[PDB]
RNA sequence: GCGUUGGAUUGUUCACCCACUAAUAGGGAACGUGAGCUGGGUUUAGACCGUCGUGAGACAGGUUAGUUUUACCCUACUGAU
RNA sequence: GAAGACAUUGUCAGGUGGGGAGUUUGGACAUCUGUUAAACGAUAACGCAGAUGUCCUAAGGGGGGCUCAUGGAGAACAGAAAUCUCCAGUAGAACAAAAGGGUAAAAGCCCCCUUGAUUUUGAUUUUCAGUGUGAAUACAAACCAUGAAAGU
RNA sequence: CUAUCUAGCGAAACCACAGCCAAGGGAACGGGCUUGGCAGAAUCAGCGGGGAAAGAAGACCCUGUUGAGCUUGACUCUAGU
RNA sequence: GUCGAAUUUGGGUAUAGGGGCGAAAGACUAAUCGAACCAUCUAGUAGCUGGUUCCUGCCGAAGUUUCCCUCAGGAUAGCAGAAGCUCGUAUCAGUUUUAUGAGGUAAAGCGAAUCUUU
């Protein structure tokens, strides 16, 4: 993981008629936004998560059996480089996300069924719209 | 976008040209049944129609993701990933093209 | 005059610059966010332009199942004749 | 070497049709070209509506109104003794 | 005609008083452990992962006793899961807390006595202009605590 | 009707020095420096490429322990009541 | 645009600077108005810009320390000149050699630990 500056992934949005209101910031990197999101008002918000940079699903490769499965993301548990981007959801590299496993149907101790795992992303999604995540075994 | 249209204008030259074996005439359908094997004929052309729509999806995403590139070292990578994922569709389509 | 002073009002009811009889004590930090992002020549807020330390420590309380769900709760002709045949 | 157009909708290039044509190729010159033009749009003071503020006022914003005006100088270039 | 020891006026006193007057509306700042830091020391960045504006009459002193984390083999209940007991155990435990040191007949765990957490003012160390503040170390004069004693 | 030519009359802006280019280095895009291309007196009418020609110690953006105007339960007071 | 009236205009007269007057633009008040003009206090203050007038000889720097509502500036230390004083080979030195200290970095090592046994 290389160090990500805070001067990137935040854009000076100068608002108003005379462009002098350097207040607002926009995340220029990718974000999981949640299932029920319903954006805050524009007068009320400060931080902006755009519409195009919202990956819901991610390519989940598995080291055991060597199978890449296209699975949806449910939660973002651990984000490096602050605890602040955990709440936001910036998904650069090394971000451990909580990915369901429903199509695989794995059997646990007692065999109830496993429906979710933890997977760590491995590439910057700025370079491609794919989000590749190695499921930790 | 210009490469993205470049693959489609070749694919629109395939899906328009081939004689659309269902509803031609029950004779011309049925010479081509024995000689060209309707199953392999209809599957390969429908593979390209799947391969045409995936080029439109990648082109409409990587123009839309590219509008927030804040530097040159980021906008270059979205160009290369947009051409690579189109080349993946072409290399995968290597076997139905030689049949056609 | 003598009553409507900051020192004589707070004794009646029971620190951020700009607290008045009006909005609140909490609204002053809130309504100053409209002018918050400025750099003073101290860089601007939420743009620190610095590289942090991004370490992921190994924990045994990972690598496992997330919660639970129970048993109680829940051809190809390209195989035969490929293309040239 | 030579040639690459005529129109239709927004200040608009951005983005896309209609027809002709042999063809409607791509670029540069301070993203050519304001002391050539344009002021259509970019930036004051007038005024309204919307959001926020107790208030003066600022804007997530929208609409309308609106002053920079040499050349006779040396060079360059087109002509002239 | 009306009004009358009240109004009015004078001087002090409380209430009100942006209608008005004067002026203002700051630029990782005080610190300790690790690392960046490259075998004396010093060394930066809006470097970095973390702590502090407290806490305790004992969690301060002094003396006596004793061994911890952990594993093996066993005891009606009682099992992996209290108590008992032995074998191995350089500390893998613990000490008010961040972090780095240091610690086994102890600086830990248990008991016995206590107030040196006192009085008088100097010398010295750290940041340093070798100024202050803070904190610290070694002495002298007392007066004490403790211990059989040295000593502390 | 001017411009143009003539008789009479006859100013101003601006001005360090002044005036032909390419390339190289360079306060980040030379009229002068360095290596090249060149270069013949004196000049008249047009012209608007350049001379960062000129209108503004800049309307734009930061600083100052510099102001002024306006507002409010900012501080300190005051006429009045 | 308006042109018989909320019309246009002469003379007289009234209101004067934190005041006037305004069918309201912060408009107008002698080419001057988000506070007129005149003279004095006044040579107001500037941590900001510009300028600072003769020649030769000798020596010759700093952008660094700690503190400051300190960051275009001060105070302190450093570096520099000048005046010299006590003495006269002298204590010395941006250096080696002999002896003896302290280090834990590159390498080595994971059949060392988990970040130092050497």
């Amino acid at each position: 993981v290389r160090g990500i500056s805070e001067e990137e992934m935040f854009k000076v949005i100068k608002t108003g008629k005379s462009r002098s209101k350097s207040w607002k910031r926009m995340i220029t990197k990718h974000t999981f936004v949640g299932e029920g999101f319903t954006r805050r008002p524009v007068k009320m918000e400060r931080i902006i998560r755009p519409s195009a940079l919202r990956q819901k699903k991610a390519n989940v490769t598995h080291p055991e059996l060597g199978v890449t499965v296209f699975l949806p993301i449910l939660a973002v548990k651990k984000n490096p480089q602050s605890p602040m981007y955990t709440q936001l959801g910036v998904l650069t590299k090394g971000t451990i996300i909580e990915v369901n496993v429903s199509e695989l149907g794995m059997v646990t101790a007692g065999g109830k069924v496993v429906w979710g795992k933890y997977a760590q992303v491995t590439n910057e999604p700025d370079r491609d719209g794919c989000v590749n995540a190695v499921l930790l075994v | 976008k210009y490469t993205g249209e470049g693959f489609v204008e070749k694919f629109e030259d395939i899906l328009k040209g081939f004689p659309n074996i269902n509803d031609v005439h029950p004779f011309h359908r049925d010479l081509m049944d024995t000689l060209y094997e309707k199953n392999h004929y209809k599957i390969s052309l429908a593979a390209i129609s799947r391969a045409k729509s995936l080029v439109e999806q990648v082109a409409r995403d990587y123009v839309r993701l590219l509008k927030f590139g804040q530097s040159l070292f980021q906008c270059k990578q979205l160009k290369r990933a947009a051409l690579g994922r189109m080349a993946t569709i072409v290399k995968k389509l290597r076997d139905p093209l030689a049949y056609l | 005059g003598t009553g409507k002073k900051e020192k004589s009002r707070r004794i009646r009811e029971g620190r951020v610059k700009g607290e008045n009889f009006y909005r609140d004590s909490k609204r002053v930090k809130f309504l100053n966010m409209y002018t918050s992002g400025k750099e003073i020549r101290r860089a601007a807020s939420f743009q620190d332009s610095t590289i942090p330390d991004a370490r992921v420590q190994p924990d045994r309380r990972w690598f496992g199942n997330t919660r639970v769900i129970s048993q109680d709760a829940l051809a190809r002709i390209l195989d035969t004749e490929s293309y040239a045949d």
